[PDB]
This record gives C-alpha cells, structure tokens and sequence, in this order.
C-alpha cells in the first residue's frame, strides 16, 4: 500500500 | 548527545546538504540534534526531520521484510534446517529497527508534541506517531502487540479530530494522515471495509474543495489525492 | 572484534543474507569476520569481501562528489559565504571514506595478500588494493597524494605482471584488473593515452581468445569487454 | 569511466  | 556542540542553524544547514547526499542516516542524526536544542520546529524543520526517518526506517522495513520472507520459507516442510542464522539476523535489523522507531517516539515525547499548538504542527506529530508505532506493528508478535495497534490507532484518532476542525479537506497533512491511517486500517487492524471507506471518502471530500485552490495548491493536494486512489485500486 | 564469538560460515550465511536485504555494511562487517578467522578466503567468499566493501565505499564516493561540488560551487566569485558548514561536512564524510579503504587495506595486509599463491586469487586482492588506494587517490589532496598514486600503481602493475604471465586474456579477474587500471591511468594519473592503449589492447587480445571458451564463459567475459568498449566510447 |  502506498503511505507518505 | 553527539551533536550538543553544533549550533541548531548549522545542523539545519547539514541536515539539508545529508539530503542532497543521500545520507540520510546523517540526515537523522543532524535532525535529532536540532530537536534537542529544545526549540520548536519550522514547518521546513519538520519536513527535514520526517524525511530523514521516512527514509532511514524505511531501508530497514525493506530489509526486515526480505529477511522475514527468507525465514517463513525455511520454516516451510521440506526445507532443509539451515540453523538459527536466518533468525538472528532478522532479529538483528527488527531491533535495529524498533530503535529507531523508539527515538522517533522518543522525539515526539520529549517535547515535540506538548509544545505544538497550531494544528499544522500538532496534526504532523500525531501523524507520525501513529505511523511509528504502525512501524513497530508491523514486526510486532508478543503480549503487547495488541498495545503497540491501540496506541497507533489512538495517535491516528486524535489528529484526525483536530485535522477535521482545524484544516480545509485538501490540506496535504490532512489528507496524508487520512491516507496512513487507511493504510492502518488495512494492513494493520484487519480492517479494509474501514479503509475503504476512509479512503473513498478523504478522496471525495478533498475533490469538492480544489476549486478553492491555487495552480500551486492543487498540485500539492491533488498528488496525494491520487495515493488515495492508487490504494482503492488496489483495495478494489 | 565484535564478530570474534561467531561462527566462520556463520558469518558467511550471513553475508549473504545481508545482501539479499542490500544490508551492505552489515556485508561487509560479517565478511571482515570472517576474514579476521584468519583462514583464506575461497572464491566464492573473495566475491562476497569484494562486493561488500565495494557497495559501501560506492556510496560514500557518490556522497563526497556531491558534497565537493557544492563546496567548489561555495568557492566561486560571487557566491555567498556560507561559514564552515559545508567544508565541515565534506570532511566529515572523507574521513568515513578514508576509514573504510584503510579497513580493506589492512584486511589485505593482515594477513589475505601474504597467504594468497594461486593466480586467481593473488590477482584479486593485488586489484582490490590497487582499487582502494585509487580511492583514497580521489579525495587526496597533501603532500601523502603522489605516495597515494604511486601505492595504487605498484599495486595494480604487480597484479598486471602475474595476469599477464598466469591467466588468458578472458579471464574476467585479469579483464576487469585492466578495465579498472585503465581508469586509473585516465582518471588518476593524467595519462589518458596510456587509459586508451590499455583498453583497446585488453579488448584486442580477449576479442581473440574468445573462441576457447564455453558459452557460460564467453558471457562473463564479454560483458567485461563491453566495459572497455564503453569507456573508449567516452574517452575518443 | 566504467570500474568493476
Ligand atoms: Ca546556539
Ligand atoms: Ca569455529
Ligand atoms: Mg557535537
Ligand atoms: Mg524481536
Ligand atoms: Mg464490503
Ligand atoms: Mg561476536
Ligand atoms: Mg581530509
Ligand atoms: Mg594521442
């Protein structure tokens, strides 16, 4: 999954 | 501390020269040493500070996930006994690790968070103390387990309350920490009805706001609003 | 030697697992190890040494370029005086450097060259010290730079000399020793012609060998040839 | 320049  | 001589001004400047360099332990370490100089952050500060952790943990997450998928393979029927090695050096970077998350931690503690009043601040710690304690989730096996979720769930919860009250629904710490806190929920709680929802939602509720921005603005909210989207597709 | 209570193949395991994680100066502390369990390394093992250090001191030459072109730049007429800041960094990043190629260095000299008869393997370590002191040559800049120089020259001559005489002029060791000593002719020691001879005649004698070998040792030694010719195309 |  994409987090920042 | 290591860095107790160096002026906060000049491990700024050196913090900014371990990015262009790709140093990003470096990096780190310049940071932690301007925290405890015991002053607030700028918002360009603590954009240095996360960048150089994201970074930092982010190498060892990798590492501890190719090493954890070596180790879960040995322990497959039919795999030859290879001894305790592959064990101990997964646990060698997973305490490695979890140091570095407890200095984070150890940063919001002592004082980030007590003395950050506005909400761009107080959202941005919360954020990621919810998110280094997902970190330490992540490899987390034993008793408190159930803990370290609850105490990452509990930090995600307060800033998304303040981020609600406080900041406009395109505002890029706000949709950030909704865009962690999904993740939260899917990879972390078991819970993907929960990050779906919060995703799709974030998502809509940021697209009805862009018409108030600048060209400026809506590049920067419009970037993570196609995280959120990215993750639904693959949620989806 | 922090590694002084572990297993010899313990620490070679791993190594490799380090590198799988791209854990590269955990590699290269695991390898030091083993090589200070005072046994010669095989071939495999010389590989692994080898890489190790060679992803750890590429990151700390990428690192210090970075860091002298911002302090070149710093040093024009017309830009702004920054304070030491810059410098400060840059030196702090060379003496990293110069730590790392001294560890090999010494690794080499206590006890790996002495003990090492075969060609294959003497070749190997005589081009790893003619490679590090070559990094070392880099950033030098006092009155030790010509000594420095001529350490890596002596090295890589003496590693040239027995190729030459034990090895065909495919082996890959013996191909990418002249790869690399031409390098250091173009880049190290002001001599660009003498780069451009040793290239072209390396590519020559192999081109011409090439009809000796099975198809698994015509790959490995064309893809070194491939780096002559790479580095001609730059340099004519 | 190339090295390996
Ligand atoms: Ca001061
Ligand atoms: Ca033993
Ligand atoms: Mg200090
Ligand atoms: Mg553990
Ligand atoms: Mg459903
Ligand atoms: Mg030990
Ligand atoms: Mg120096
Ligand atoms: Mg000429």
């Amino acid at each position: 999954s994409y987090t920042v | 501390g290591a860095m107790g001589s160096m002026e906060r001004a000049s491990l700024i400047q050196k913090a900014k020269l371990a990015e262009q360099a790709e140093r990003y332990e470096d990096m780190a370490a310049f940071m932690k040493g301007a925290v405890e100089k015991g002053e607030e952050l700028s918002c360009e500060e603590r954009n240095l500070l996360s960048v150089a952790y994201k970074n930092v943990v982010g190498g060892q997450r990798a590492a501890w996930r190719v090493l954890s998928s070596i180790e879960q393979k040995s322990n497959e029927e039919g795999s030859e006994e290879k001894g305790p090695e592959v064990r101990e050096y997964r646990e060698k970077v997973e305490t490695e690790l979890q140091g570095v998350c407890d200095t984070v931690l150890g940063l919001l503690d002592s004082h980030l968070i007590k003395e950050a009043g506005d909400a761009e601040s107080r959202v941005f710690y919360l954020k990621m103390k919810g998110d280094y304690y997902r970190y330490l989730a992540e490899v987390a096996t034993g008793d408190d387990k159930k803990r370290i979720i609850d105490s990452a769930r509990s930090a995600y919860q307060e800033a998304m309350d303040i981020s609600k009250k406080e900041m406009p629904p395109t505002n890029p710490i706000r949709l950030g920490l909704a865009l962690n806190f999904s993740v939260f929920h899917y990879e972390i709680a078991n819970s993907p009805e929960e990050a779906i929802s919060l995703a799709k939602t974030t998502f809509d509720e940021a697209m009805a706001d862009l018409h108030t921005l600048s060209e400026d603005s809506y590049k920067d909210s419009t970037l993570i609003m196609q995280l959120l989207r990215d993750n639904l597709t693959l949620w989806t």
